DNA sequence: TTTTTAGTTTATTG
DNA sequence: ATAAACTAAAAA
């Protein structure tokens, strides 16, 4: 369980917006720190939040420092907790804001910070703080020194300290203030400098990026060769994410129930008593569980080398399960990191891929997968959207490739051809991977979330795997009744 | 020289 | 919907005969049959086989008459295999001192086909020689023996010790005698005058054979295909059929739990019992157990019922375009789920054939593919995937692969590379992988072809899991009170790369060693 | 302890 | 016959 605290400023320049139709920086943050909210209960993530601000009138916490209010304690996400940040979501809940609690209040980074640690007493400690102040305390000499130290004492400690600098006219000045503040990595690489958030959407993931822990799914040895052997971690950058299992209550008291599953004898009422059967016409086949894993097992975990494959002959289809990230574990054998940082340089110059035979766990047959070299790749915003390593390609063997039903080639005139062509052109788009939300999970979230409100009527969500049947048809109408008449006799079915 | 064959009479 | 096959197996003198080192073309022809009839016997296929012996001491044929179709034994009659068949091919069946025509025994073959397929019903009628082509034979009406395998609808595959550098390994990537030079050139000219030039294809080596699954090619059941539409917009609807292209094949046979003494499914009986998760555990009711669910600290009360109604209802099974970006956009590593789909046009319809040509070739040209949404069923959740064109000079298609939503997407920062002061590599290091990578490549390039030649096809390689489940519950059926018998070299040998990739590899390998030190921690 | 993958089992539709 | 859901096992 890791604990995360959202640091928000509430000084008179948060609430201003920089003349545009774009969202102030307030309301950037309370909507993103909601977003993180929603998203951390359908990833179903442990992970405990607290939701603090500062420069506001009045001051609510543990040893009553002026102009800190603490709105949220350490906890696991809740339906409530998300409604009551809600009510500060808008201009009229910006409203609601500074009803309840002042603004644009004298304060002390220093005590700040030191109330924020506190928070923690009751893994990972990390503070985020959103903010659009390049310089605080500039006239103060005293108060910016005395942030500095406590600063410092955080960092110490292991607490994470992440600058979330939002659009300021003028830029914002990394260099002035915040520069000592930040938690930096130990290695120049590790640390990414992201530029200024002015839009929801750049905010959002360069705090998903920052906040997130890199979870290795296995981590296995790639032999080379007997004596060549480097350690790596095998990462899955994507999984399906699915509908969470549901939990047996009761009806009255509505607490979960354990289940045990006991097997036992009919006639009577150990695993040694127990063998394998397999009955083909009228023979018995009988194995013991130790044999029915001893046919299973071939090499032993972990990657080996066969050779390199150029990428040419590695076809787009021949698609058998999602692909893998490997990337190098230092920790476990020393050396491995340049070893594998020697093979990705000269697999990306020469275009070629290691064939591997993979094997991820014991008494498990072996299967070719396809190390493709992955360039690093940082986006517009500074953020890494294609991490430096080798894909694990799962490539399928002669029983996974089905027969194909034998069909006569019949092919298009140029001009059906060249109408098409139109049509396609006209149709383009700019394609994202995260463009679609699964309409399944966020219709299911959508009820819960409604039923653990007490509310009756659930919000009915509008399907965006549907196409915009409309908009195409604008974009389209004498094409389709061209391209038809081209293709289509006028006497079909 | 090459030796003579009787085939199946379905074959015929 | 079952297929009648013939394996014609040469057992004669010069099969036994054997090159030190080199496998014997009769143990090498047993291992490829062995391997035939055990898919056969335990994927439960209603396929009949009967089996043929030419080159046989004695004579046991309906042909056999004077010296007519003489030293050839029909060893089993055309049946669903078994048990007994595979404890032949293992033991029983041993090399024989004759040499018999091969021709003849292809007769004898065809007419086991032709007598006992008469009650039955067989959609495929297949035989397949294993010879070394060595013995003498007659082209004495040779015309009439392939005319008649046209008329009867029976194909042929070939199996020889040679296909049409360094030392021999069985399932791995001297000179061919005169007689069975002749042999081959008949061998050659019967199956190009069967399936024409694509027909020398049915000719294999008994080492290839074992790393392929060429000998079920023929007696393949059928890819089930199923009917759906792709709609661009709302007033156009292409009429297709997709079916499963990749599809992992996985165990069909499940390992059943059974008492030590009795060896019964029936004794054995799993009961569920429920408990309180409080101190001091009580037994809860079966009947007052009600459905909920978690949303983060909240325990939320919902049953199966609420559910049915309240759930997302899917608009109904569809193909329908969302749009069209370039092939650029679409990068194979979010790639998703368990399957690929090859969009083909409906069958016995022309205009439609025409109508998705059109879009495979307008997406071809332009570099782009095309962004779909797939539901196989109104009951199935929707899916959001990739499209691209797949035309190749034979067939022409749309391939789909499913996309990622964003909820499937996880996001972690590591550490750059590039220019990482730590971990940068010496030029010598780097040039020292460089070797490596050219002496352990897997691809040759002839320059008069210039093509790409790959050494290490591993999509035409079978899954080593199933034939070696096969050995150990064939040895189990057979010796009980031996124990499980060790994977078979040649299962090895196909799995390992070319041993001339292994010793280019030896030198660079002991360099990059020295030049790059590793430790544990 | 929790998460992911694989294997059964059940239900619905053609 | 195909897809989804539930259960069990293994590894972080």
């Amino acid at each position: 369980r890791d604990s995360l605290i959202f640091l928000v400023d509430a000084s008179k320049a948060m609430f201003e917006s920089q003349s545009e139709d774009e969202l102030t920086p307030f309301d950037m943050s309370i909507q993103c720190i909601q977003s993180v909210y929603i998203s951390k209960i359908i990833s179903s993530d442990r992970d405990l939040l607290a939701v603090v601000f500062y420069g506001t009138e009045k001051d609510k916490n543990s040893v009553n420092f002026k102009n800190i209010y603490v709105l949220q304690e350490l906890d696991n996400p809740g339906a409530k907790r998300i409604l009551e940040l809600d009510q500060f979501k808008g201009q009229q809940g910006q409203k609601r804001f500074q009803d309840m609690m002042g603004h644009g209040s004298d304060y002390s980074l220093s005590e700040v910070l030191w109330v924020c640690a506190n928070l923690f007493s009751d893994s990972h400690k990390r503070i985020m703080l959103f903010t659009n102040e390049d310089n605080p305390h500039g006239n103060d000499s005293a108060k910016a020194s005395r942030a500095r130290t406590k600063a410092g004492d955080l960092r110490d400690t292991g607490i994470f300290l992440d600058l979330m600098h939002l659009k300021k006219p003028g830029g914002f000045d990394i260099s002035l203030f915040y520069r000592d503040i930040i938690s930096i990595a130990e290695d120049e690489d590790l640390r990414v400098h992201f530029e200024e958030s002015s839009k929801l959407e750049d905010l959002l993931r360069k705090v998903r990026a920052k906040e997130t822990r890199k979870r290795a799914l296995s981590r296995l040895k790639l032999k080379l060769n007997k004596d060549i052997v480097i350690s790596v971690g095998i990462y899955n950058l994507v999984q399906k994410a699915l509908k969470p299992p549901p939990i047996k209550l009761y009806r009255e008291t509505n607490e979960p129930v354990k289940t045990k599953t006991r097997t036992f004898n009919t006639s009577t009422g150990l695993p040694s008593d127990t063998k394998r059967s397999q009955i083909y016409g009228s023979r018995q086949i009988i194995l013991e569980k130790e044999e029915t894993e001893e046919l299973k097992r071939f090499d032993d975990p972990g990657l080996m080398l066969m050779g390199f494959k150029p990428l040419v002959l590695l076809k787009k289809h021949h698609y058998l399960r999602p692909s893998l990230f490997v990337y190098p574990e230092e920790s476990l054998v020393i050396g491995s990191s340049t070893l594998f940082s020697a093979l990705l340089i000269k697999c990306l110059e020469k275009e070629v891929a290691a064939l591997c035979r993979y094997t991820p766990r014991r008494n498990i047959p072996p299967y070719f997968v396809a190390l493709v070299p992955q360039e690093e790749e940082l986006d517009d915003q500074k953020i890494q959207v294609t991490p430096p390593g080798f894909q694990l390609v799962f490539l399928p063997f002669a029983d996974d490739k089905r027969k194909m039903p034998f069909t006569e080639k019949i092919m298009a005139t140029p001009e059906q051809v060249g109408k098409m062509k139109a049509i396609v052109e006209k149709l383009r788009f700019t394609y994202r991977s995260d463009s679609f939300e699964n309409p399944v999970l966020q219709q299911h979230f959508r009820n819960l979330e409604a039923l653990a409100l007490d509310l009756m009527e659930p919000e009915q969500a509008v399907d965006l795997t549907l196409p915009k049947v409309e908009a195409m048809n604008k974009r389209l109408g004498s094409l389709v009744d061209e391209f038809k008449e081209l293709v289509y006799p006028p006497d079909y079915n | 020289a090459e030796r003579k064959r009787i085939l199946p009479t379905w074959m015929l | 919907n079952k297929a009648a096959v013939v394996l014609c197996m040469d057992v004669g003198f010069t099969m036994s005969n054997s090159i030190p080192g080199i496998e014997s073309p009769f143990e090498q022809a047993k291992k490829v049959i062995t391997m035939f009839v055990q898919r056969q016997v335990f994927a439960e296929n209603k396929d009949e086989i009967a089996l043929v012996l030419f080159g046989t001491d004695g004579t046991d044929n309906p042909l056999s008459g004077g010296d007519q179709y003489q030293n050839i034994t029909v060893h089993r009659h055309l049946m669903l295999p078994d048990f007994d068949l595979l404890e032949d091919i293992e033991s029983k069946i041993q090399p024989g001192s004759q040499q018999a025509d091969f021709l003849d025994a292809l007769i004898v073959s065809m007419d086991v086909i032709q007598h006992e397929t008469i009650g039955k019903k067989f959609e495929k009628r297949h035989i397949e020689i294993f010879t070394d082509l060595s013995s003498r034979f007659s082209k004495s009406q040779l015309d009439i023996i392939i005319h008649s395998l046209k008329k009867c609808d029976i194909s042929l595959q070939f199996f020889l010790p040679f296909s049409l550098d360094g030392p021999f390994r069985l399932g791995g990537h001297k000179g061919i005698t005169e007689q069975q030079k002749e042999g081959l050139e008949i061998v050659k000219m019967v199956m190009i005058s069967l399936e024409g030039e694509d027909g020398l294809d049915e000719i294999y080596s008994f080492s290839e054979s074992l790393r392929k699954l060429c000998v079920f090619k023929k007696i393949e059941r059928h890819s089930i295909h199923w009917p759906c539409r792709l709609t661009i917009g709302s007033n156009l609807s292409i009429r297709i059929a997709a079916y499963k292209s990749i599809l992992q094949e996985r165990v069909k046979k499940t390992w059943t739990v059974v008492d030590a003494k009795t060896l019964k499914k029936e004794d054995i009986q799993k009961e569920t019992v429920y408990c309180l998760n409080d101190d001091d555990e009580t037994e809860v009711l079966k009947e007052d157990i009600i459905q909920g669910f978690r949303y983060g600290s909240d325990i939320v009360p919902f049953s199966k019922v609420d559910e049915e109604q309240m759930k997302y209802k899917s608009e109904g099974k569809c193909f329908s375009v969302l749009g069209f970006c370039k092939s650029s956009q679409v990068q194979r590593r979010f790639f998703m789920g368990n399957q690929v789909l090859k969009v083909f046009a409906a069958r016995d319809d022309e205009a439609a054939a025409v109508a998705l040509s059109s879009l495979i070739h307008a997406l071809d040209d332009l570099d782009m593919v095309a962004i779909v949404r797939y539901a196989y069923d109104k009951r199935a959740n929707p899916q959001v995937g990739v499209a691209f064109p797949h035309i190749k000079h034979n067939y022409e298609c749309l391939v789909y692969v499913q996309l990622p939503f964003m909820e499937d997407l996880r996001q972690y920062m590591f550490s750059s590379l590039k220019n990482s002061k730590k971990y940068a590599p010496t030029e010598a290091q780097l040039n020292a992988v460089d070797a490596l990578i050219d002496s352990m490549s897997l691809a040759k390039k002839d320059e008069k072809t210039d093509t790409l030649e790959d050494l290490f096809p591993t999509t035409k390689i079978p899954n080593p899991r199933f034939q070696r489940l096969f050995q150990c519950l064939l040895h189990r059926a057979l010796h009980p009170r031996e124990p499980l018998p060790p994977i078979q070299q040649h299962i090895w040998n196909m799995l390992n790369p070319p041993a001339e990739v292994t010793t280019k590899s030896q030198i660079p390998l002991s360099k990059i060693k020295t030049l790059f030190p590793l430790i544990e921690a």
